């Protein structure tokens, strides 16, 4: 589980458009799109997107 | 499924609550920082620890 | 190291006793003290009223001509029956009583497996001359605290609508507290002793009590050993 | 019962109507969980209508806040009563004392 | 109009649960909290915890 996502806040400073990014991304992981690369572990796709921001691979 | 307390939904329950950024909001707040967020956990009780 | 062991169990009564442990080493008076205390305080095999069918019952909240309280309060008394079984999973105790007098725990159909420890335990009264009561107290054995409320959602398909579901309080114990003091053996520098003052209404023998508890700890440690 | 009070404790329990009191004391006779019948003694009896005082009990019924008024019998069968004696006190009362 | 009517009562045994308001005749209020064990409470010369 995550205790501090301040890292995500720094990779993408918008903190708003950031939500629109993961917005369309959650859409891909649901309605066709593409499969979630990082093998998920209980964490819904919303949190999975959170993790992808911290790594900064998909923005 | 929820109607039968299926052991199935119990595991699934774990998956959707153990990591849910929720808004603990108190309606009568006369201040911005009175509305904050936490992370719910499967707790055996009758109140919000 | 001298193996942990209990000396002669200080027996003052059949219902309540206090185990005494002499060969206790540094900290075991407290180790086993609480490691047994908690289990002894909750999970223990007891016998409690599950379902009862009384005859003069339109509803459990009725005033049967001849009894001081509710029909359900007759069941309230039945909730803490001091019955002791020998092997049955469940057993039916018939209670028939007609005549001027307090319906004690002696007028019940005394079955061989049903061993009440306190015969004079008055449930309810039957004071009217030409009145009568007749019921069947279906008591079973379990452990812990299990209520018919958490069991009421099913109805269990009841044709004989006299089968009222009541609270199964399976706790023979009531008073478990441990004390400590200087124990002296012949070969050792310092040993601790343990005196667990346990109280049982009269369903499980004091030794069988500490027996079951210790055994359950053994099984709850089964899986705990594998890394 | 409350270990402390003021002296108005019996003024509540005994005189609140919560208990089937008696206006004319007498030997309790036909006491049931529904109604209590009292055979009146003549030193406290009015020669009218022989001598059978009828009383009704509040033995578990309904109440406003979804409540259920509860009466607790305090007197055992076989004993004369007095003008102002109780038979079965109401809720949170024992033999005539208010234990809210 | 009121000619084929029904009157039915339902009663429930209710015991105190965590969150009930207990207090005193003096002025101090209070609410029952987390259910606690029996003798984990300090006892005395009488024996009752």
């Amino acid at each position: 589980a995550r205790v501090t996502v301040q890292d995500a806040v720094e990779k993408i400073g918008n903190r708003f458009d950031l939500v629109l990014v993961a917005a369309r991304r959650a859409r891909q992981m649901q309605v066709g799109g593409k499969d979630p690369l990082v093998p998920e572990e209980n964490d819904k796709t919303t949190v999975i997107a959170l993790r992808e921001i911290e790594e900064g691979l998909i923005n | 499924m929820v109607e039968r307390e299926e052991a199935v939904v119990w595991d699934i329950l774990d998956e959707v609550i153990r990591e849910h950024p929720v808004l603990l909001n108190r309606a009568p707040t006369l201040h911005r920082l009175g509305i904050q967020a936490f992370e719910p956990v499967l707790i055996e009780g009758k109140a919000i620890q | 190291f001298l193996k942990p062991r209990l000396v002669d169990i200080e027996q003052v009564s059949s219902t309540h006793a206090k185990v005494t442990l002499e060969p206790l080493e540094r900290g075991f008076g407290h180790t086993l003290g609480n490691a047994l205390r908690r289990i002894l305080l909750s999970s223990m095999p007891g016998c409690a009223v599950t379902e009862v069918e009384i005859d003069g019952v339109l509803h459990e909240y009725s005033t049967k001509e001849g009894v001081q309280e509710d029909i359900l309060e007759i069941l309230l008394n039945l909730k803490g029956l001091a019955v002791r079984v020998q092997g049955k999973d469940e057993v039916i105790l018939t209670l028939n009583k007609s005549g001027i007098g307090p319906v004690t725990a002696a007028d019940i159909t005394h079955d061989g497996d049903v061993e009440i420890v306190k015969p004079q335990h008055v449930i309810c009264h039957l004071t009217d001359e030409n009145a009568s009561i007749s019921m069947r107290i279906k008591v079973q054995r379990g452990r812990g605290y299990v209520p018919a409320s958490t069991r009421i959602h099913s109805e269990e398909d009841e044709r004989p609508i006299g089968r009222l579901l009541v609270d199964a309080c399976y706790s023979p114990v009531e008073r478990i507290a441990y004390n400590v003091e200087a124990a002296r053996v012949e070969q050792r520098t310092d040993l601790d002793k343990l005196v667990i003052e346990m109280e049982t209404n009269g369903t499980i023998d004091p030794e069988e009590a500490i027996r079951r508890a210790a055994t359950i700890l053994a099984e709850q440690l089964e899986a705990f050993v594998d890394l | 019962k409350p270990l402390v009070g003021t002296g108005m404790e019996r003024a509540v329990a005994v005189d609140s109507g919560v208990t089937a009191v008696a206006k004319r004391g007498g030997v309790v006779q036909y006491v049931d969980a529904s109604r209590i019948v009292i055979k009146v003694n003549e030193d406290e009896m009015y020669p009218g209508e022989a001598g059978i005082d009828i009383y009704n009990l509040t033995k578990y019924t309904r109440s406003n806040q979804n409540t259920c008024i509860n009466q607790m019998p305090c007197v055992s069968l076989g004993e004369p009563v007095e003008r102002g004696d109780v038979l079965a006190d109401g809720p949170s009362t024992d033999l005539g004392e208010l234990a809210l | 109009g009121v000619l084929k009517i029904v009157k039915v009562y339902l009663a429930v045994k209710r015991r105190i649960q965590p969150g009930d308001k207990m207090a005193g005749r003096h002025g101090n209020k209070g609410v029952i909290s987390k259910i606690n064990p029996i003798e984990d409470m300090p006892y005395d010369e009488n024996g009752t915890p």
